[PDB]
C-alpha cells in the first residue's frame, strides 16, 4: 500500500491560511486518520474519517474526505506559530496495521511588529578570550545560511517574552579562529540592508 | 444444553457386495463435546473420519461421521453416540429399507 | 439465485486440561471450503474444497495470521464472560461467533451478519442496519457500550458490505462448477405397516444441491402439516443432501395422499403417489 | 483515562549488546505497535500485536523481536543482528487495530562502535552586549553546550533558583561539529532574553543547566580522563549595573 | 477471506 502526502514541507506567514493533501488507495477503504506531530512531542490524533464527503473541524483546522478518488485535504485557517508541526495521514483497510504517509512539515513564521536587525558580540562570563555573535531582531523574510568555514552557525530561533507581548528572531555564530568577527560572521546570509553593527 | 438427533444411513442406495459409505449424522446438540462410533456386528469400526465442527442458525452443533463399507445381507451396522445430555450411550441401527 | 459466505468460530474452555479448543470453518452456501483447529499440528488455515486450493501462498499465509488472532481474542473472551456472569473456573463454557454476507442474483450486497452466543444462547448481535447492536442481557450491555464507544460497527460495516462481498464473488467465479450448480433430487417413496390398520408412507429426496428443499404431504389436496414427520436435511458426504417426510395413513387409503417436492433444480414441483 | 508510557527516555549502548525497550499502557487497548524514525524520515513499522499472545512483523522487522505475554506490555528487543540500531523508537496503541492510535513519548537509542567516543558537554554562558542594552533596552544571554556525545542532553534556564520558559529559545536539535565524521561530537545553543533593568540588578542570578545522559556504573572505563557518566554540567552569571 | 482486525468482548 502507498499513502502519498504533499507537499513535503511548506512555510506560511502567521495569519495566512494553508492546506495540504493526502493521497491513498482508492479501494478497500476502512478509515483515514490525521495526526499533528510537534517537535519534542509525539503524534496526536486530530481526526478520524470514514464517511465519504464528510467534513471534520477542530478549532481552525478542518479536513475533507473523498474515498472515490482517494484524496483528503487538511485546511488550517489563520495559522498561528503553535501550528508548526509535522502532519501525518494514515490509511486503514481490512487489516490490523495502518499505512502512514511520510508527513507534511509546516512552519508558521511569526509576525515581527518592529524589526531592529543587529549583530551583537557577547563575552563569556568566566573564562577569558571567548565570544559569540548574536544576529537578532530581524523579521521573518531573513534567511540564515551556514558558514563556508569551520565556523558554527545555528538556525533562526524565535523567543517569546510573554509579559511584554514581544517576539524576536535570533541566530548564534561562534568560532575560535583569529579572523572571526561579528562584522563577517553572517557574510554568507543576505542580511537586511539596515542591520545595526555596533561600534567597537 | 440440547440432545443430539441421530441419523444412520448410506451415501448411495445400498446393494449387497457393492462399495459404499456408511454415515452417522448428529445434529442439534449442545455443547459440542460428543462421542460417535460406527459399529459392525457390535464392534467399533477402526478407520472412521468426521467433518469439521460447525453449527446452525440456532447455535446447535452438527457433525458427520463416515467410513467406507461394503454392505451384505447378514452384517449389521449401527451408530453409537454419547453426550452429556444422555444418561447412557444411544445406539441407532442402520435400516436400509427405511 | 442468491448466495452467501459465512464463517463460524467455536471456542471451548476445558478446565484442568489446558487452553481452550478453537475451531473455525468457512462456507460458501452449503459448501465448506476452509478450516482451522487450534489443536491440530499444522497451525494453519487449511483447504477443505478443491477449488480453494487455487489460492497461492500469500492467501494461506494471510488467512493463517488472521485466524490465529481470532483464536486468541476468543480465548480472552472466555475469561471475560466468566467474569461477567460471575462463574467459577470449574465448568466448561463455549463462545460461538458467526459473521458473513448474502448477495442476490446480481451478486450485489443484500445483507450482512455478525453475532455471538455464550453457552448456546444469544449474547450480542449486529442489527440489519449494520449500525446498532442487540444485547441479550445485562452482561451483553457491557460489551455493547464498549463496542459503541469504540466505533466497532463502522469498521465492521466496511467488511460486511464491501470486502466480504468481493471475496464471495471471487470464490463463486473460481469454484463455478461446484458452487454455481444445481442438482435436482432423485425421489421415491416407501411403505411400511405400523399396525394392521395403519401404514407409514415415507417420501424421499436424494442427491440434491443446494440443501434448501421443501417436502409436504397432502390428503385429498389438503396440507397435512400437523401429521407430517420431517427429518433434518442431512449430507450424503459427496456434496449433495438427503431428506424425507413421512405420514401415517389408515391402511387401504394410501391413494388419498400425495407428496410434493419443491427444489431450485426442478422446473416445476413434483407430485408423488404410492404405487 | 490512563496512558501509554515508554522508558527510559535515552538509551546508549556499545555495538554488539542487546537492549530491550519498554512500552506499557493502561488504556485498555488490545493492539500495540512499534515504530522507528530516522532523522528526516517517516515512521517505519517494526512489529505489531493485535491481542495478547500474538505478534506480526512490520516492514522492517529484521534484527528485532517482541513478545506479548500481557495485554499491558509490548517489549521490543534490538538484537545484535540489527544493522543500524540508532534511531528514535515510538510505541503506540489502539482499542482494536483500526482508527486512531495513541503514541508514547518515545525512546532515543544510540549505539557506538567505541566507548572512548563518549564525552560530556562543556557549558558556557555569554553575557549580554552593552550595545544591545543601549539599542533595545533588552538583554540576551547565550548558553553554549559543546563537545558532547551522544546527543542526549536536556537544557534548561534557571533564574534565581527557579526554572524559566518565558524569553527562552533552544535549538531544536544539536549540530554535528565534524559533519563528515561519524561518530562526531555535538553542540547546542540557547538564548534567554530579559529586560535591561532586570539584568542590571546584581541580586538576579542566571544559570544554564545541561543534563547529560552518558555512561552508567556497569560500563568499564580505563581511559585517562574522567569517566563520562550521566551528570549535570552548568554555568552561571550574575546581573551587573 | 476473514476479518483482518479483532476486538474483545
Amino acid at each position: 500500500l502507498n499513502v502519498e502526502q504533499s507537499p513535503q514541507s511548506l512555510h506560511v506567514q502567521e495569519g495566512d491560511s494553508t492546506n495540504f493533501t493526502c493521497s491513498f488507495p482508492s479501494s478497500n477503504f476502512y478509515a483515514l486518520h490525521w495526526y499533528r506531530w510537534e517537535t519534542a512531542k509525539s503524534p496526536e490524533a486530530l481526526f478520524v474519517m470514514t464517511l465519504n464527503g464528510d467534513e471534520k473541524k477542530k478549532g481552525r483546522i478542518s479536513a475533507t474526505l473523498n474515498t472515490k478518488e482517494g484524496y483528503s485535504y487538511l485546511y488550517i485557517k489563520g495559522s498561528q506559530p503553535e501550528d508548526s508541526a509535522t502532519y501525518l495521514c494514515a490509511f486503514d483497510t481490512n487489516a490490523g496495521k495502518s499505512t502512514f504517509g511520510d508527513g507534511t512539515t509546516l512552519t508558521v513564521k511569526p509576525n515581527i511588529q518592529n524589526p531592529d536587525p543587529a549583530v551583537y558580540q557577547l563575552r563569556d562570563s568566566a573564562s577569558s578570550a571567548k565570544s559569540v555573535c548574536l544576529f537578532t531582531d530581524f523579521d521573518s523574510q531573513t534567511n540564515v545560511s551556514q558558514s563556508k568555514d569551520d565556523v558554527y552557525i545555528t538556525d533562526k530561533c524565535v523567543l517569546d517574552m510573554r509579559s511584554m507581548d514581544f517576539k524576536s528572531n535570533s541566530a548564534v555564530a561562534w568560532s575560535n579562529k583569529s579572523d572571526f568577527a561579528c562584522a563577517n560572521a553572517f557574510n554568507n546570509s543576505i542580511i537586511p540592508e539596515d542591520t545595526f553593527f555596533p561600534s567597537p | 444444553q440440547r440432545t443430539p438427533k441421530i441419523q444412520v444411513y448410506s451415501r448411495h442406495p445400498a446393494e449387497n457386495g457393492k462399495s459404499n459409505f456408511l454415515n452417522c449424522y448428529v445434529s442439534g446438540f449442545h455443547p459440542s463435546d460428543i462421542e460417535v462410533d460406527l459399529l459392525k456386528n457390535g464392534e467399533r469400526i477402526e478407520k472412521v473420519e468426521h467433518s469439521d465442527l460447525s453449527f446452525s442458525k440456532d447455535w446447535s452443533f452438527y457433525l458427520l461421521y463416515y467410513t467406507e463399507f461394503t454392505p451384505t445381507e447378514k452384517d449389521e451396522y449401527a451408530c453409537r453416540v454419547n453426550h452429556v445430555t444422555l444418561s447412557q450411550p444411544k445406539i441407532v441401527k442402520w435400516d436400509r429399507d427405511m | 439465485g442468491s448466495h452467501s459466505m459465512r464463517y463460524f468460530f467455536t471456542s471451548v474452555s476445558r478446565p484442568g486440561r489446558g487452553e481452550p479448543r478453537f475451531i473455525a470453518v468457512g462456507y460458501v452456501d452449503d459448501t465448506q471450503f476452509v478450516r482451522f483447529d487450534s489443536d491440530a499440528a499444522s497451525q494453519r488455515m487449511e483447504p477443505r474444497a478443491p477449488w480453494i486450493e487455487q489460492e497461492g501462498p500469500e492467501y494461506w499465509d494471510g488467512e493463517t495470521r488472521k485466524v490465529k488472532a481470532h483464536s486468541q481474542t476468543h480465548r480472552v473472551d472466555l475469561g471475560t464472560l466468566r467474569g461477567y456472569y460471575n462463574q467459577s473456573e470449574a465448568g466448561s463454557h463455549t463462545v460461538q461467533r458467526m459473521y458473513g454476507c448474502d448477495v442476490g442474483s446480481d451478486w450485489r450486497f443484500l445483507r450482512g451478519y455478525h453475532q455471538y452466543a455464550y453457552d448456546g444462547k444469544d449474547y450480542i448481535a449486529l442489527k440489519e442496519d449494520l449500525r446498532s447492536w442487540t444485547a441479550a442481557d445485562m452482561a451483553a450491555q457491557t460489551t455493547k457500550h464498549k463496542w459503541e464507544a469504540a466505533h466497532v460497527a463502522e469498521q465492521l460495516r466496511a467488511y460486511l458490505e464491501g470486502t466480504c462481498v468481493e471475496w464471495l464473488r471471487r470464490y463463486l467465479e473460481n469454484g463455478k462448477e461446484t458452487l454455481q450448480r444445481t442438482d435436482a433430487p432423485k425421489t421415491h417413496m416407501t411403505h411400511h405397516a405400523v399396525s394392521d390398520h395403519e401404514a407409514t408412507l415415507r417420501c424421499w429426496a436424494l442427491s440434491f444441491y443446494p440443501a434448501e428443499i421443501t417436502l409436504t404431504w397432502q390428503r385429498d389436496g389438503e396440507d397435512q402439516t400437523q401429521d407430517t414427520e420431517l427429518v433434518e436435511t442431512r449430507p450424503a458426504g459427496d456434496g449433495t443432501f438427503q431428506k424425507w417426510a413421512a405420514v401415517v395413513v389408515p391402511s387401504g387409503q394410501e391413494q388419498r395422499y400425495t407428496c410434493h417436492v419443491q427444489h431450485e433444480g426442478l422446473p416445476k414441483p413434483l407430485t408423488l403417489r404410492w404405487e | 483515562i490512563g496512558g501509554i508510557t515508554q522508558s527510559p527516555k535515552y538509551l546508549f549502548r556499545k555495538e554488539g549488546q542487546n537492549v530491550t525497550l519498554s512500552c506499557e499502557q493502561n488504556l485498555n487497548h488490545d493492539a500495540m505497535y512499534w515504530y522507528r524514525q530516522d532523522p528526516g524520515q517517516g515512521l517505519r513499522l517494526i512489529y505489531y500485536s493485535q491481542i495478547v499472545n500474538d505478534f506480526q512483523k512490520g516492514d522492517i522487522a529484521a534484527g528485532y523481536s517482541v513478545s506479548r505475554e500481557k495485554k499491558e506490555s509490548f517489549p521490543l528487543t534490538v538484537t545484535s543482528a540489527q544493522k543500524n540500531p540508532t534511531a528514535f523508537y515510538l510505541c503506540a496503541s489502539s482499542i482494536f487495530g483500526q482508527r486512531e492510535q495513541y503514541f508514547g513519548p518515545g525512546t532515543r537509542l544510540t549505539v557506538t562502535e567505541d566507548l572512548k567516543n563518549v564525552f560530556p558537554p562543556e557549558v558556557a554562558v555569554f553575557e549580554p552586549s552593552e550595545a544591545e542594552i543601549s539599542h533595545t533596552q533588552k538583554a540576551t544571554l547565550v548558553c553554549l553546550a559543546t563537545g558532547f556525545y551522544p546527543d542526549h542532553v536536556e537544557l534548561s534556564w534557571w533564574v534565581n533558583g527557579k526554572e524559566v520558559h518565558s524569553g527562552v529559545c533552544t535549538d531544536p536539535q544539536p549540530l554535528k561539529e565534524q559533519p563528515a565524521l561519524n561518530d562526531s561530537r555535538y553542540a547546542l545553543s540557547s538564548r534567554l532574553r530579559v529586560s535591561a533593568t532586570f539584568w542590571q540588578n546584581p541580586r538576579n542570578h542566571f544559570r544554564c543547566q545541561v543534563q547529560f545522559y552518558g555512561l552508567s556504573e556497569n560500563d568499564e572505563w580505563t581511559q585517562d580522563r574522567a569517566k563520562p557518566v550521566t551528570q549535570i554540567v552548568s554555568a552561571e552569571a550574575w546581573g551587573r549595573a | 477471506g476473514i476479518l483482518g482486525f479483532v476486538f474483545t468482548l
